């Protein structure tokens, strides 16, 4: 799950244990020095345009 | 197989000898074919108690 909220970039992981199903915690990653985001990194290319 | 494949001759008589021949015989390997009865894996027990189809 890639969520932007106010300008900053979060993401949820779902674990789904093997005959289970569990979900990570919130986090924001962030760059070398800091700052988090302000766009998801995920890009989607196809035949027109991106 | 010839059974009779060696006879004892003599260099001195002159006496015939019945013949023989090449029987060919066969092998065999017969095909088996099994399988598995239909069975019965719907998702809706699975997804109940929460596990994967």
């Amino acid at each position: 799950e890639l969520r932007l909220v106010d300008g900053t970039y979060w993401q949820r992981t779902w674990r789904e244990n093997d005959g289970q199903l569990y979900v990570d915690d919130w986090i924001s990653p962030t760059k070398a020095d800091g700052s988090q985001f302000d766009e998801i990194p995920f890009v989607i290319f196809g035949s027109k345009n991106n | 197989k010839i059974q009779g494949l060696v006879r004892p001759r003599d260099p001195y008589s002159n006496a015939d000898v019945a013949a023989k021949d090449l029987r060919q015989l066969v092998d065999n390997t017969i095909k088996v074919a099994s399988g598995t009865p239909p069975i019965n894996i719907p998702p809706s027990m699975l997804r109940w108690i929460q596990k994967n189809p």
